[PDB]
RNA sequence: CGAGUGGCUUGCUACCUCGAUGUCGGUUCCCUCCAUCCUGCCCGUGCAGAAGCGGGCAAGGGUGAGGUUGUUCGCCUAUUAAAGGAGGUCGUGAGCUGGGUUUAGACCGUCGUGAGACAGGUCGGCUGCUAUCUACUGGGUGUGUAGGUGUCUGACAAGAACGACCGUAUAGUACGAGAGGAACUACGGUUGGUGGCCACUGGUGUACCGGUUGUUCGAGAGAGCACGUGCCGGGUAGCCACGCCACACGGGGUAAGAGCUGAACGCAUCUAAGCUCGAAACCCACUUGGAAAAGAGACACCGCCGAGGUCCCGCGUACAAGACGCGGUCGAUAGACUCGGGGUGUGCGCGUCGAGGUAACGAGACGUUAAGCCCACGAGCACUAACAGACCAA
RNA sequence: GGUCUUAAGGUAGCGUAGUACCUUGCCGCAUCAGUAGCGGCUUGCAUGAAUGGAUUAACCAGAGCUUCACUGUCCCAACGUUGGGCCCGGUGAACUGUACAUUCCAGUGCGGAGUCUGGAGACACCCAGGGGGAAGCGAAGACCCUAUGGA
RNA sequence: GCGAAAGCCAAGGCCUGUCGGGAGCAACCAACGUUAGGGAAUUCGGCAAGUUAGUCCCGUACCUUCGGAAGAAGGGAUGCC
RNA sequence: GUGGAAGUCUGUUAGAGUUGGUGUCCUACAAUACCCUCUCGUGAUCUAUGUGUAGGGGUGAAAGGCCCAUCGAGUCCGGCA
């Protein structure tokens, strides 16, 4: 799988899925994606996400 | 009860205010037992996913209100682990008012569902919009 | 009313005392039944990391899935049957009788030890044998020892030593498999003993924490509500009731916490290799990386990393083995981040 | 109606204390009792089944969360296998709390001529002490057993290390007109308790990095202060739980009870002699402690002019002092350095762009630049420091 | 009862009261569940008019109750910061002390014993701890009664 | 900055609210920060802690002795250049 | 619109007080202290200095409060052994 936030590739038995309200699921790698998504940034305009990249 | 096929860490209590995820006519819902359950000096009585609760309703229609149901618990934001590893947190924590045979007492059922709640309660899955 | 409650902590791993020897002592071993072999061998707790495997359990609705398990890295490199000891019945129980040494000694192992320079293997070997013969030969077990050396992220070379026991068949049967194993080297590897898929019981030292409160050590609730800004937090109510008049020692106290010997039952083997496939990247966290023969146990395992553990086949299993058990993947994922 | 047991209730008595044995409730934490609420095994039944009712053995384990009331008690709710009771100075204030009782202030009602009273109500109203002894939890030093190293034994000691429930197959089966509706056994899970561990999730992280407000160092750069981080954002290690792993069965002897053989008493009889079975209870099993077990242990080797040990030096898998464990050039124990692995999030400067403005000036954008800064981890690496050396010892 | 004591015999109000013994009164509201609170009822053990009654905007570190928000008050505890605590140098008290004292389980005794009696256990010294006991220390008991006491 | 407010800083004064040294510095205590999910379930009682917060615009109930209630509530904005 | 009233409001301005924490302390720093929180803060206000009232007497917006750590009758000495 992909971090669907910077897209690194989520090492197995790792990571958590946020399910939204609507239904939607995103599979986060990292508790610092979560984080900066949380904030309402968007992983392109972080220079350190593999997205950005 | 049939395993979950997940671990569950409860993030509900006696007492807690959640969604009623259906249109039963009943909006919020207040946690008031968990089926089964028996827990320790002072600690309190804890619910999570797939767990069949008694509730009380808090708000919704003048006819619903103030009445004692069962239900069963959908969705919660503290996060459960899936056999793989991953983890796996929703928006809300939500249940679906349920009957005596555990039969969805509503129509439709509004929002995703948790696929463990299948492997427990079919007629409520097979009533289900979005299964993650 | 006052509700029920069951005490805080168990009475059953007590005194609650700093351990004896750092090193772990069984005190059972598994049943004589199949052929005859060493019931023991030890290694030194490297760290964690996770593998996928397939499930195995035939009961489960799950069986032939994928299934991410937690396991620590142990490094079993080959240890050393210095010695045979030999045990007789008596009205007192078990008694050391005398012991069958070699003469290849691994080049450290006086660091311990007053190495032999001249000792009778065959008086030895005879005097048990006519104790055999009389029947009054009580168990046998191996003086045996590690090669600390072997492993380079542990800072030791001084040897552990432990006595381990030897099951077979018959007594005669095993007595001689005991004495070619030692008139060798005494050289021999966790696959002699083990095989991936089997359960055992890993004894170890805990990690030490030195002295703690009740609250930590016991379990017993700090001091809730107003209580707790009076001037006491974390300790108990009381001591005990007027009478009888003395502190009775079953109530939690504050002591040392930690550092105690604990035999962790049926822990399954998930893999036993060789090689720096279990090894994590930018190495195990206080450890260091791992390259040589290693095992992975299911689980966690007592002791903290660099301590000797000890395996031994589980007393009392639960399950039936089931066998080299399908790895998919191990995480080779830094422990770092 | 008659005979009792208990010492939880209440009363009687006035033996003990008035140079003070701190009150009620609660709380916290520990041990116990059985007259047993649940759980195990049984007997009876107005026992078809299922659900009960009554009774017997049994105290291993459990017996929980809430609404009103200071309440004990009790009422009420929803869960529950069940939500049993009692003793321990109505256990527990050199532990807590202080709502009530029971000081001084005050009100109301009743009584009183009045001061003032109440076995009435009400609002307010203080919780001292550095532990000598003993006790226990943990930690050391000596001596005895009578030179050292390593490995054990096991007299005995502790345990609940496990308790319980739900779900599936058995089975819509036995039973039953039907309605309804089991079991043995085999499985999966949950809950409480237990011991341990941090790959994973989660918390901390006043290590660290960034953003930014006020002010000061003239600006810039780079910085100090704003309580022991200004605030905000992120967060490695480690420690942790809300995270993860592990926690039998089976033997042996019994209670109640079910029976065998069997006599006194030709018969009969589970008992008098003998015997087969039979409880979550008892013993063993398993974990943990245990040569100070005075019968003060056993074995192997080394050594008695030398084995081993203390101090010394570098450090922790250890640690309040002490202890413990490891390394010491025949060396990777610590640091430097360089990699690796990680945390932030793109440095200074300069170049271009920039709403505009005559100009001066210009917040900010892009590039250089996964940049700059930083790390309690690992590796390589004898470069630095483990040097020198003292001592005890049959 | 359809007057008598002793003069009159409770009017407007208010009322289960900060006054109501019965009492958690009854009904309603509210809550899963409300000896609380608010409303109505009210025969008020033992309300009521300057012994002031009813009522009432504003005000209040005054007494009770509910909702939203909030949160380590709680579930259930964790980690961290600073000052102690612990070791070292210096300085250096006090409380307390009939004697003896390593105690424990029972018993006995003026009926609440480290010291008596029977057993059990117990090698000596020291460090830290939290305070079970010494009916621990602190105060010739404030309660109660007694004195041909005091104010 | 509204300010004789906070915070920072001069001048001036001081390191004399006068014992020091050492251990990542344990348990426990005093002051305190942060805690996921839940959110008063705690308790006599929300005690303690927390939440809110400055300024401007919009808007504002019952009741009232017309003074008040009222900053009711609720909603929006807030920098730099 | 002006005007700027008030035992008016907010307010750790100064200053006055003392609600809660039943915190810290309780052989104290202190024979009434510390801290946080809180009340008042143009008035029946607070305060310095001077001055008046004396013990069954003062003073008392009344608590039997206060009259030099002493108050249901101050303190000293005497009556008094
Ligand atoms: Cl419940
Ligand atoms: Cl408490
Ligand atoms: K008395
Ligand atoms: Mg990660
Ligand atoms: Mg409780
Ligand atoms: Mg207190
Ligand atoms: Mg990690
Ligand atoms: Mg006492
Ligand atoms: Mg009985
Ligand atoms: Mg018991
Ligand atoms: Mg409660
Ligand atoms: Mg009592
Ligand atoms: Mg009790
Ligand atoms: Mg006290
Ligand atoms: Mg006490
Ligand atoms: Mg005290
Ligand atoms: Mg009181
Ligand atoms: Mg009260
Ligand atoms: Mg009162
Ligand atoms: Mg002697
Ligand atoms: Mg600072
Ligand atoms: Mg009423
Ligand atoms: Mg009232
Ligand atoms: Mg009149
Ligand atoms: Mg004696
Ligand atoms: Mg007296
Ligand atoms: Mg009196
Ligand atoms: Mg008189
Ligand atoms: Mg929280
Ligand atoms: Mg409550
Ligand atoms: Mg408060
Ligand atoms: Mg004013
Ligand atoms: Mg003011
Ligand atoms: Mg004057
Ligand atoms: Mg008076
Ligand atoms: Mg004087
Ligand atoms: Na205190
Ligand atoms: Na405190
Ligand atoms: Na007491
Ligand atoms: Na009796
Ligand atoms: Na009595
Ligand atoms: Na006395
Ligand atoms: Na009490
Ligand atoms: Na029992
Ligand atoms: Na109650
Ligand atoms: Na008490
Ligand atoms: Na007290
Ligand atoms: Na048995
Ligand atoms: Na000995
Ligand atoms: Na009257
Ligand atoms: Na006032
Ligand atoms: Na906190
Ligand atoms: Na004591
Ligand atoms: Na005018
Ligand atoms: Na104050
Ligand atoms: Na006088
Ligand atoms: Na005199």
């Amino acid at each position: 799988r992909e971090c669907d936030y910077c897209g690194t590739d989520i090492e197995p038995g790792t990571g958590t899925m946020f399910v939204h309200k609507d239904g939607a699921t995103t599979h986060f790698c990292s508790s610092k994606c979560e984080n900066n998504a949380d904030l309402g940034r968007e992983a392109r305009n972080l220079e350190w996400t593999d997205t950005a990249r | 009860m049939e395993a979950l096929g997940a671990d569950v860490t409860q993030g509900l209590e006696k007492g807690s205010l959640i969604t009623c995820a259906d249109n039963t006519g009943a909006r919020e819902l207040k946690v008031i037992s968990v089926h089964g359950y028996s827990g320790t000096k002072n600690r309190h009585p804890k619910a999570g996913l797939g767990d069949k609760i008694t509730v009380s309703v808090t708000k919704g229609t003048p006819e619903m209100r103030r009445q004692v149901l069962e239900a069963v618990v959908v969705r919660q934001r503290k996060p459960i682990r899936r056999p793989d590893g991953t983890r796996v947190k929703f928006e809300d924590n939500a249940a679906v008012i349920v009957d005596e045979n555990e039969d969805p007492r509503g129509t439709e059922l509004k929002g995703p569902i948790a696929r463990e709640v299948a492997q427990r309660f079919g007629s409520v899955a097979s009533a289900a919009t979005m299964i993650v | 009313p006052q509700p029920s409650r069951p005490r805080k902590g168990s009475l059953g791993f007590g005194p609650r005392k700093r351990s004896t020897s750092e090193t772990p002592r069984f005190n059972s071993w598994p049943s004589d039944d199949g052929q005859p072999g060493v019931q023991g061998f030890a290694g030194y707790k490297a760290g964690m990391t996770h593998v996928v495997l397939v499930n195995d359990e035939p009961n489960s609705p799950r069986e032939g899935m994928e299934e991410t398990v937690p396991v620590t890295v142990i490094e079993t490199p080959p240890m050393r049957a210095v010695a045979l000891r030999a045990y007789e019945d008596t009205p007192y129980g078990q008694r050391p009788l005398t012991e069958v040494w070699t003469d290849e000694f691994h080049s450290e192992l006086d660091r311990t030890l007053d190495v032999p320079e001249d000792h009778d293997p065959d008086a030895a070997e005879e005097q048990i044998r006519d104790a055999h013969e009389a029947g009054d030969l009580g168990d046998l077990r191996l003086i045996t020892h590690t090669v600390p050396d072997a492993v380079p992220s542990v800072p030791k070379k001084k040897p552990d030593v432990m006595e381990t026991r030897v099951g077979g068949g018959s007594v005669s049967d095993r007595l001689d498999h005991a004495l070619d194993i030692v008139e060798d080297g005494g050289e021999h590897a966790m696959n002699d003993i083990f095989r991936a898929g089997e359960y055992a019981d890993v004894a170890g030292v805990t990690k030490g924490k030195g002295t703690q409160g009740p609250v930590k050590r016991w379990g017993v609730q700090k001091r809730k509500g107003k209580h707790a800004r009076q001037g006491w937090r974390r300790r108990i109510g009381n001591l005990g009731p007027w009478n009888p008049s003395r502190v009775r020692s079953t109530v939690p106290q504050q002591g040392q916490t930690g550092y105690h010997q604990r035999t962790e039952l049926n822990k399954r083997l998930i893999d036993i290799g060789e090689g720096d496939e279990p090894t994590v990247d930018g190495g195990f966290v206080n450890y260091g990386e791992v390259d040589g023969p290693y095992t992975l146990v299911k689980g966690s395992v007592p002791g903290p990393d660099k301590r000797l553990v000890r395996f031994r086949p589980a007393v009392r299993p639960n399950d039936q083995p089931r066998l080299d058990p399908e790895v998919r993947y191990v995480s080779n994922e830094s422990n770092q981040g």
